[PDB]
């Protein structure tokens, strides 16, 4: 077809990348028995279609992986670690009373769990309880990780996932009155929650599933402690001298009153605790997944800037109903953001009118005081942490240099013609990377003369004990500064 | 007091009176010879 | 709609009153028993052809 | 006077109808119950109620 000569050869096809795999997340999560994934055992995931059939259609892994999808649109390569549930596991249960035989038109709507799963039935004047529970069980979407039973009154959701990750369940009305599309007369439909916990996994290897892959991004859809408490060992486990390290963050959610989730927090420094109020309408995992991919998909490439604000820190896939109570009065929001937590709110506290997604604010860490006992904010917000893992690779990529080049430490005068070097010149030029880096990986340093230092070997150990070819370098940085409050103080005059 | 009904709600608002269309008792018909007591039905009345 | 002919395709809002919802304005008194609203609770009023039930 | 002196709205009729005669109030001074200040000291700042809408 006049391509014949053999100079040009197409290959049209709309499934080919071109910017590497990039931005490697891993989400954690529990799945239903119907997926066809070997449980313990990181695996690639390419779309959210075999996701059904790979990790079972229900399961609160699932979910997250269908968020991590629908945020981050694409430059993340996500791998998913689907363990199965404990053996011990009353899978939860909640009952839903309907009731009022009806008395007139309108649309009677339901929110479960997150906006997706809403559902709408179209009540008209005249009709019965037994029948308006059919009709719901039959609009409920199948992926609700709920199964849905009618008892002619009472609907019982259980919960496909045993575990403590099944009592966050809420349902909302979000029509009564609500301003426009006025209800039939039915019932206030009550919500129970008969049965309970029986505690959820506790894996403990992560030292065996993942050796050496470096992950950029750890998302965790569980809320036990001791789970988040072995992942945040690990992932210090990979902020070590001792090894290589395989630098990375995780994301984690706590629910509950005041009291329990500031018990929640610790010294932390490699998780970011996201906090959840008692009455938060959305289930937790979801909106945890959501802020986890959003901070792998907007940052990998740019790593200065705070996932936060209006314009950056907007969770679009996670829809909440409005409300006028905001969950966390504003002393507990000082008092979350003072111990290191992440905070958030909505986004347009519209009154009633529609559904309105939610907002982080202080993209931070859970990193009160230093490792000594001392207070300071060096590892406060996470985009201190990338800043710190992007620098440290950088300077490990410009000393390559002279990890295999001569160097000279006594009588210090390189012979004319060899290719050598001694301790002074080498501070000079590690000096001069540290300093025309400055505005992009440091600040505006102030006593260079002794932020970085260069020692020889044969003088930081004792004496006979030195190892020709072995350098010490102590380098002091200071992140850049950034936009913050403002505090507008204006004030008229007569 | 008048009340938005709905998309499928008339049944409800209304009752929807059915047809009918009895005409036992055989009509009166000038064509026909009747005898002493043969009974037809003119105007919705039996004669 | 299957049925159209362009390419144009506009989506009516469900609803009017958009303009508003930024002059929110609360009136507070005392109401009767005949009424069917729950006290002690901030409520919308849409029109007024139900105000008195 | 008195009422406009102390931040209090007034609203009287608008026509000259006479006794009888339907009418309709109006409002002079739309302005707010702020006469005096913090430390007080008197000031004007907040008494036209636009003063306060436009602050907002």
């Amino acid at each position: 077809d006049a391509l014949s000569d053999g100079f040009v050869r197409l290959c049209i096809d709309p499934s080919l990348n071109f910017f590497g795999e990039g931005c490697k997340i891993l989400v954690e999560g529990q799945m239903t028995d119907d997926g066809s994934a070997t449980p313990d055992a990181v695996t690639c995931v390419t779309s959210e279609l075999d996701i059904i059939e790979r990790f079972g259609q229900g399961s609160v892994l699932t979910e997250s992986l269908r968020k991590v999808f629908c945020t981050c649109k694409s430059g993340v390569s996500v791998y998913a670690l689907p363990r199965e549930d404990a053996a011990a596991g009353v899978k939860a249960v909640y009952t839903l009373t309907i009731a009022g035989p009806a008395t007139t038109d309108g649309r009677v709507q339901l929110y479960m769990g997150e906006a997706e799963y809403a559902v709408d039935i179209g009540v008209d004047a005249g009709d019965t309880a037994t029948d308006i529970a059919a009709a719901i069980v039959a609009a409920i979407s199948p992926d609700f990780p709920y199964a849905a039973t009618a008892a002619a009154g009472v609907i019982t959701l259980t919960a496909r996932n045993a575990g403590t990750i099944g009592n966050h369940l809420s349902v909302i009305y979000t029509n009564l009155g609500s301003c426009t599309s006025v209800t039939p007369e039915g019932v206030t439909v009550t919500f129970a929650q008969t049965t309970a916990g029986s505690v959820n996994p506790t894996p403990n290897d992560y030292a065996t599933v993942v050796n050496e892959c470096c992950f950029a991004v750890y998302v965790l859809s569980s809320d036990d402690t001791d789970w988040q408490e072995n992942l945040r060992d690990w992932i210090r486990s990979a902020w070590d001298c001792s090894k290589p390290q395989c630098f990375g963050h995780g994301y984690v959610f706590n629910k509950g009153t005041l009291g329990q989730v500031l018990a929640d927090g610790d010294n932390s420094a490699e998780l970011s605790r996201l906090a959840l109020p008692t009455t938060y309408p959305v289930l937790p995992y979801l909106t945890n997944a959501a802020y986890g991919a959003l901070s792998a998909c907007s940052t990998c490439n740019n790593p200065e800037l705070n996932i936060q604000g209006q314009t950056f820190g907007l969770l679009s896939c996670i829809n909440m109903p409005e409300s006028c109570t905001p969950g966390w009065t504003f002393g507990e929001v000082t008092q979350l953001q003072a111990n290191g937590f992440v905070v958030s709110g909505p986004s347009t506290t519209s009154g009633q009118g529609n559904y309105t997604s939610p907002y982080i604010y202080n993209d931070v860490t859970n990193y009160l005081r230093d490792e000594k006992n001392r207070p300071n904010a060096t590892f406060r917000d996470a985009s201190s942490r990338r800043l710190a893992a992007a620098t440290g690779v950088a300077l490990a990529e410009f000393l390559q240099q002279f990890n295999g080049l001569a160097v000279f430490t006594k009588n210090t005068n390189i012979r004319t013609g060899i290719i050598g070097t001694n301790p002074r010149l080498m501070l000079g030029k590690i000096r001069k990377w540290a300093q025309d880096n400055v505005g992009t990986l440091f600040s505006e340093f102030d006593n260079i003369n002794e932020d970085i230092q260069l020692l020889t070997d044969f003088e930081v150990q004792p004496k006979c004990v030195g190892q020709p070819g072995i350098f010490h370098l102590n380098m002091r940085y200071r992140p850049p500064v950034r936009g913050a409050r403002i505090n507008v103080n204006m004030a008229p005059a007569l | 007091k008048l009340r938005p009904l709905q998309v499928g709600g008339v049944p409800g608002c209304a009752n929807i009176p059915g047809g009918e269309d009895c005409q036992c008792w055989p009509e009166w018909t000038a064509d026909n010879g009747y005898f002493f007591g043969d009974v037809v039905q003119q105007g919705g009345v039996l004669y």
